[PDB]
């Protein structure tokens, strides 16, 4: 969150790294969601000032680019070195930039910005505050935003009262396909669309609360 | 144009006949001025000496012997005391330093004036690696012979920093080829996978002390660092179940490359006959076969300059000779296919770290291509399991024993947990 | 006209003024070590520079009297491994665990070489250098956590 | 039993290495006994092994 210039743009909001071009400091995460802002996405356009600490396999400090949303999201290679990168199209409109970090290291960071114009040859938006609030699997097929046999990517967003933390419940779970983490599943995000903060994700029988 | 002369530094062979490399060097210069198409208007001379290999003040007369009377490169003493006083020599003169044989560049020298035509142990080191990796090995016992096969093979000691091997570097007795003490001490510790780094005429004289020992069996792997295996007396080694995996430059699968040797054999009337030498035959080996590409390697460079005039240089009023800095420029830029295979140089160093090596390995009709390295694509090694003979025993046991199973409680329901199962 | 050389002091160079003093007669006087070739018939030369065929055994018994199982030698130019040849040969014989490393180039850089040296639990430590470069590594080795009360 | 006179054994040797029979007992004399270790030793069968 130290991570700076990341403020977005129209499209491309430039992604430096945290504190550029001084120095990255000690263990960082940020994870620099490339919104790849609608009808067009972000090519990686690395600059020339490319350096963070070499390494065998890059097990030490690295940079990721991630292809698909986190994790299974095949990644094109790590990138640590002093060669400044290329090859990046990034055709999905959901992207992700893992820039670990060790204690002890050197070499002040990156920075990229956005090249990629054209278009591919849901909105099931869910606003709600308050003390409570029952978000059910009722409403998906009520609200009208899908389809029945069709691939949903329905996300509830949950805002709080002011001076609040939230604590999610379940009163009903029930998976038509038990511990298969492919096709049906229910993942917790505590903020923004970010692998560093997901508290647990769930496909098997039972969820417990987080 | 005319003459344009050769040198060389040679063995003094004070009995016996002349040096295997110096036959090859009067060999790939007779073969040049018959065959009229290469340097079709332009002839060749050499201008050959004789030194003691060790005594560096002579190699550095009989080179400023040959700069006085003029040449137009030296083509190496071939050992790395003298070769290095020859080499400092070629640079304050501007002739280059063609040589054929490996030597330790010490890292902070400022030469620029020479091609090393052997195979450089950077590479080399690494295609012994990725043999270790391929026979998944954990343990290797890599013995040398002199103190400097610890530089030729420093990327194979610096492996278990970063790899999962076990080093267990040894030593051969210092001349001495009565290795059964060492040989001993590597059977009390299991140490059934060992790299020689030793010539051939050393490795032929371990495995008569392998044999002479219970060494010589279906347990132990052998790899050689040296690249002359394939002229090793293998015909006592044959049947023994081992395995001698080992590399070979000496593109010894084409018509051309044939028949040169076959052509060398008939210019080796004067071979010696040692039947307890344990090698096959006077084969051409690979450090006489590279003063054959030495000797045409520089030949594409005068073929690209006609205007090439040797002049007389002194030592004690030193010159750089006129067209120095640009036929050295031809002969790290020249490209060619001799007995080697393929012939390209450095641009930084000037040594042959792109090249193409033949993984050849012992089988029971005798020593058989399995493979085929390279610096740009690593290991080749098809080998395919299909050409064998039969007799493979294979059980079939599909103990998956695929159940018909429903969910019905109590008898069979899915495991209560939050994390996924499978 | 001399009576004495007092030699190079390299390598290279020491190599070529040791056959001039053979073949004129003159001798050699060497003050730093220089790899002879295990054949050279050369007789006119002294050497004052400890032999590393006796200081390769002192650093082996040191090793012994500390009881180390393992060490983690670190050189810097090829030349090192002959320096220190009775030592890597040692785990043949006895129960150490040599893991030879090298120092970078012509950089004078070891920040990438002793983080993989903390991650790996190297903890005894043998460097091959002059001292004007284990200057450098102690500098390195004190703006890293490889200073504290149990590394040797 | 050994091949007629033909001392080149090395068949019969090389089904004594699949079997692994390691403890050997020739009645032969010692002009044929000093032919085996021949091709005892081109295979690998003179070894600590066997007897
Ligand atoms: C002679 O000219 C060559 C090139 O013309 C120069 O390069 C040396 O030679 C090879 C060529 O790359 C190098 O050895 C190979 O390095 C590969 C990776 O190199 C990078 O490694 C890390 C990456 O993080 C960087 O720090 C480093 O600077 C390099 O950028 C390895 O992948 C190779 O290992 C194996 O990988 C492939 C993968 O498929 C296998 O198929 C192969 O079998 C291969 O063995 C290999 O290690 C070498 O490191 C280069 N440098 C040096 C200094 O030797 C030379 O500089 C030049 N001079 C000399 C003397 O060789
Ligand atoms: C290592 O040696 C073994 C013999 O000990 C070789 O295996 C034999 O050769 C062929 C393979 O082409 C098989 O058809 C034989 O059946 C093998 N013999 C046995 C008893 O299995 C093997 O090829 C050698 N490998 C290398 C790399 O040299
Ligand atoms: C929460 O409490 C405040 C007073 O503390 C009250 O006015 C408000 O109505 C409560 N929230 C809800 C959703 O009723
Ligand atoms: C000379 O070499 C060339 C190679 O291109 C080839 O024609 C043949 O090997 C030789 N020709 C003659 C006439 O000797
Ligand atoms: C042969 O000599 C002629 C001059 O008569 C010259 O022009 C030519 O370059 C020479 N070489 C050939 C034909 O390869
Ligand atoms: C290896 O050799 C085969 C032929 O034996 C060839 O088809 C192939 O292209 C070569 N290279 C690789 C990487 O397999």
């Amino acid at each position: 969150t130290q991570c700076g210039i990341w403020v977005r743009t129209s499209n491309g909001g430039h992604f430096a790294s945290p504190n550029y071009p001084d120095s990255y400091p000690p263990n960082k995460e940020c994870i620099y969601i490339l919104e790849a802002a609608p009808r067009q996405r972000i090519e990686l356009t690395f600059d020339e000032r490319y350096y963070i600490e070499p390494s065998f396999e890059c097990r030490f400090d690295h940079l990721e680019v991630r292809d698909g949303p986190f994790g299974f999201s095949p990644l094109i290679d790590r990138y640590c070195g002093m060669k400044s990168p290329a090859l990046i199209r990034s055709t999905g409109r959901f992207m992700w930039i893992k820039f670990s970090s060790d204690e002890e290291l050197e070499g002040l960071g990156f920075r990229a910005k956005y090249s990629f114009i054209p278009d591919p040859d849901p909105d099931c938006q869910f606003e709600l505050s308050g003390a409570d609030g029952i978000v059910r699997s009722s409403q998906v097929e009520q609200e009208e935003k899908t389809k029945p046999g069709q691939a949903v990517d329905c996300i509830w967003t949950i805002k709080a009262t002011p001076k609040a933390k939230i604590y999610l419940r379940f009163l009903d779970y029930q998976m038509e396909h038990s511990n298969e983490c492919k096709r049906n599943f229910v993942a917790v995000y505590d903020g923004s669309s970010a692998i560093e903060n997901l508290k647990a994700k769930f496909c098997s029988t039972v969820a417990n609360d987080v | 144009t005319h003459v344009l002369r050769f040198g060389g530094i040679f063995e003094y062979v004070e009995s016996g006949p002349m040096g295997a490399e110096e036959l090859a060097f009067r060999f790939a210069v007779n073969t040049i001025n018959r065959n009229r198409t290469l340097l079709p208007n332009t002839t060749l001379t050499y201008d050959t000496q004789k030194i003691n290999l060790y005594d560096s003040f002579e190699a550095s007369k009989k080179a400023c012997d040959q700069l006085s009377l003029g040449v137009a490169a030296i083509f190496g003493p071939s050992h790395s005391s003298s070769a290095n006083a020859v080499q400092s020599i070629c640079n304050a003169l501007g002739v280059p330093h063609i040589q054929t044989r490996w030597k330790h560049q010490v890292s902070d020298n400022k030469d620029s004036f020479y091609v090393s035509l052997y195979p450089d142990f950077s590479s080399l080191s690494r295609a012994i690696l990725d043999l270790v990796q391929f026979f998944k090995w954990k343990t290797v016992t890599v013995v040398y012979d002199d103190s400097t096969g610890l530089i030729r093979l420093q990327e194979l000691i610096k492996a278990p920093s970063r790899y999962n091997l076990r080093l267990k570097i040894r030593q051969l007795p210092a001349d001495t080829k009565d290795a059964k003490p060492l040989l001993k001490e590597m059977k009390r510790g299991k140490e059934f996978h060992v790299i020689f780094d030793c010539s051939h005429e050393m490795a032929a004289g371990i495995l008569k002390q392998a044999l002479a020992m219970g060494m010589m069996t279906e347990y132990y792997h052998y790899i050689f660092t040296t690249l002359d295996l394939f002229a090793l007396d293998v015909e006592p080694y044959r049947y023994s179940g081992v395995n001698m995996t080992g590399f070979r430059i000496l593109n010894t699968e084409n018509t051309q490359v044939s028949s040169i040797i076959e052509k060398w054999s008939m210019e080796r009337l004067q071979a010696p006959p040692k039947p307890d030498s344990g090698l096959l035959d006077g084969f051409m080996t690979t450090d006489a076969a590279l003063m054959y590409d030495a000797v045409h390697v520089v030949s594409v460079a005068v073929q690209q300059f006609p205007q090439m005039t040797v002049s007389s240089l002194q030592c004690n009023r030193h010159k750089p000779w006129r067209f120095g800095t640009r036929f050295m420029s031809l002969i790290k830029e020249a490209h060619w296919e001799g007995l080697t295979g393929r012939i390209t140089f450095n641009k930084t160093n000037g040594l042959r770290t792109d090249f193409d090596l033949d993984v050849i390995s012992l089988k029971e009709e005798g020593l058989e291509k399995i493979g085929t390295w390279d610096p740009a694509s690593g290991l080749n090694m098809t080998e395919s399991q299909k050409g064998k003979p039969a007799n493979i025993t294979d059980s079939l046991s599909n103990r998956s024993l695929i159940v018909t199973t429903i969910l019905e409680e109590p008898y069979v329901l899915f495991k209560k947990s939050d994390k996924p199962l499978y």
